[PDB]
């Protein structure tokens, strides 16, 4: 298995895991765990630290939305949403203003 | 100095385990493992940024 | 308490503490009156089956 | 058993798919359990002295936390206690008031698990100095002059079980449906269906009946335990019971439908 | 010249009350079935022992 | 060895999606219906089937 | 094996162990290791958070 762990800013460990068997193949005849002082020298592909690669791109998209609603809440039956400064999108399927997008409370 | 992030965002995925059994939504997310590599070093791709403010 | 002109040696002495009731362990002796004692207390974290 | 929260009454024929709306907001059981004991409180100001201030949601606290400053002009301006999920505290203090943070605040709570919500709001006029600082009822909530310059707490005195840090998610949705004939009891109706939010599913009766009377697939995940009968067979008429418990949000709901089955002539 | 007594029992685990295994003697058995017939051009479905 | 692309897939409400060929190797598409998907701040969605 | 320690406000560490062989039973044919994102659900026994016996 293979999982990554962290330390968060709000002092907390956040950590994930996947089942990812990681067998790193035997190169040579001698099935070697760990490499010697003394022995024979042979090719094997591996990575590098360069940081500035030749036409390997990752798309990056504009993201859809998040939709929260703890900026509700109910006031005698009246709900009241608090934008606090970003675009938000509300539909109900209320009468009335059922739809609309505000950046105001 | 290979700054082409600017826009960037982190995640905030769920992720098949928080720990304990239950799945949950963590930023630390992963969706790619690589070990084609011989040496049987390996690249993680990881939801959040890192070196970066 | 002084006891004079004995060895150190000569026996042993042990503190009989009754105050705050100890929780049954094999390894902790007996009392070495009877076998049960007043004071219980419950186990938590019961058992249950769930799906997974 | 349950106490009453609606009462419906219903009637059909007979070879009719009917459908009961046995549903509650509250049943929106979150496919997660960990990290439902969280429960996140913050505070939030609205200079209404300027008018055209936009609320500042000063910080914020989960369980087992700091105070968290949205802005760092409040990083060195705002502390909430480390123990308020414990203690129920959730109280603000603010080191350096003066006549920028002068508003009306609310100190505000949401609990993931039950969905619900507190708040109280406080007001905090802003005195140059301490000649005029003093505490007072406006009506509705209470008023603070604070000294310009020192150092300041606004009280949040909830202290109920509900936000007291715990572990809480060990709980879980049950639903029991039921069929009271003409002459059965509440409580003596036949069991015929038991639901718990870990997917488990009873039935009992005759093989036959159980296929007819169905609940939908994810009920728990949307809070929405209809109960479909199809082909409604009119011995099946009665007082339909739909209990819903999970105690810790203190949900013992009961809904019944008196439904009564025809048949064309 | 000191001694030891010592004894021991065994009970049933309260985990009994949640999982075990149970045995049966059943022997005999009924039947019960289901049956779809196209009856006036429409499907129609039956239950019976 | 290859390397499987699948982008963010499409997600919808009170609506329904539709598959569009594409000349791409091996590439494949399908649909679904009922899904009520959750996300960390609550339903993606209202329409619940 | 399975052992258990703790620092001590004596700043000292103390330290037990017993020899437990602890072996999850493998629900299922498929003998796994790490849940899945993506599977069957079967029934389990398992413990709970209640402190009320
Ligand atoms: C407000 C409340 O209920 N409890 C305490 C209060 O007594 C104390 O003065 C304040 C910080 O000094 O922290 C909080
Ligand atoms: C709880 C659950 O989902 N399934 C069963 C339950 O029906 C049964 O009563 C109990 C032991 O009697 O073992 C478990
Ligand atoms: C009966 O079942 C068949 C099985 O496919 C189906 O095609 C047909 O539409 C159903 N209804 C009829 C035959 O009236």
């Amino acid at each position: 298995t293979l999982t990554v762990g962290f330390t968060d800013s709000r002092k907390i460990s956040h950590t994930c895991t996947h089942p990812f068997h990681h067998e790193p193949p035997v190169i040579g005849r001698e099935r070697f765990h760990s490499r010697p002082q003394h022995g024979k020298e042979l090719p094997c592909s591996t990575y590098v630290q360069s940081t500035a690669a030749t036409a390997e791109e990752i798309e990056v998209h504009m993201p859809p939305d998040t939709p929260d609603r703890t900026l509700m809440t109910q006031q005698s039956g009246n709900v009241k949403i608090t934008v606090n400064g970003q675009t938000v999108r509300y539909k109900c399927n209320c009468g009335g203003s059922n739809e609309g997008l505000t950046t105001t409370d | 100095n290979f700054n082409v992030y600017k826009a960037t965002r982190p995640y905030l995925a769920h992720c098949p385990d928080c720990g304990e059994g239950h799945s949950c939504h963590s930023p630390i997310a992963l969706e790619r493992i690589r070990n084609e590599a011989t040496d049987g070093t390996l690249k993680i791709q990881v939801s959040l940024q890192i070196g970066i403010k | 308490k002084v006891i004079n002109n004995c060895k150190i040696d000569q026996c042993h002495a042990a503190v009989t503490n009754h105050k705050n009731w100890q929780y049954n362990s094999p390894l902790v002796p007996r009392n070495a009156e009877l076998g049960d004692r007043k004071g219980k207390i419950h186990i938590p974290f019961p058992l249950a089956n769930v799906t997974c | 058993s349950s106490s009453l929260v609606s009462e419906s009454v219903v009637s059909l024929a007979a070879g009719t798919q009917a459908v009961l709306r046995c549903q509650s907001p509250r049943m929106v059981w979150t496919q997660d359990r960990l990290n439902d004991r969280q429960r996140v409180v913050h505070w939030d100001v609205y200079s209404t002295y300027y008018g055209d201030n936009k609320m500042e949601r000063l910080c914020d606290m989960y369980s087992a936390g700091d105070q968290r400053v949205y802005s760092s002009y409040n990083q060195g301006r705002i502390f909430m206690p480390q123990n308020a999920f414990t203690d129920g505290n959730f109280s603000l203090v603010i080191k350096d008031v003066a006549e920028s943070d002068g508003g009306i605040y609310s100190c505000n709570l949401h609990h993931h698990y039950c969905h619900l919500y507190e708040t109280v709001k406080i007001q905090l006029d802003v005195t140059k100095k301490a000649k005029a600082a003093k505490e007072y009822w406006d009506g509705e909530k209470a008023v603070i002059v604070a000294l310009e310059g020192s150092t300041v707490m606004l009280p949040c005195v909830n202290r109920n079980q509900i936000w007291t840090e715990r572990h809480l998610e060990e709980a879980q949705q049950v639903v029991h449906w039921d069929r009271q004939l003409p002459g059965v009891s509440h409580d003596r109706a036949d069991r015929l269906l038991d639901l718990y939010a870990s997917g488990e599913r009873r039935a009992y009766g005759p093989p036959f009946l159980r296929d007819r009377v169905s609940v939908n697939t994810n009920a728990f995940a949307r809070g929405d335990f209809s109960l479909r009968i199809d082909e409604l067979e009119r011995a099946d008429e009665g007082i339909y019971s739909c209990h819903l418990h999970h105690h810790y949000c203190g949900l013992h709901e009961r809904r019944v439908f008196h439904l009564q089955v025809t048949e064309p002539a | 010249e000191n001694t030891q007594l010592s004894e021991a029992h065994v009970e049933k685990s309260e985990s009994c009350k949640t999982e075990f295994a149970s045995a049966y003697r059943a022997h005999t058995a009924s039947a019960s079935a289901k049956l779809r017939v196209l009856y006036q051009g429409n499907n129609i479905t039956v239950a019976a022992y | 060895e290859y390397k499987t692309v699948i982008p963010s897939p499409y997600v919808k409400c009170c609506g329904t999606a539709e598959c569009k060929d594409k000349s791409l190797p091996d590439y494949s598409c399908k649909v679904f219906t009922g899904v009520y998907p959750f996300m960390w701040g609550g339903a993606y969605c209202f329409c619940d089937a």
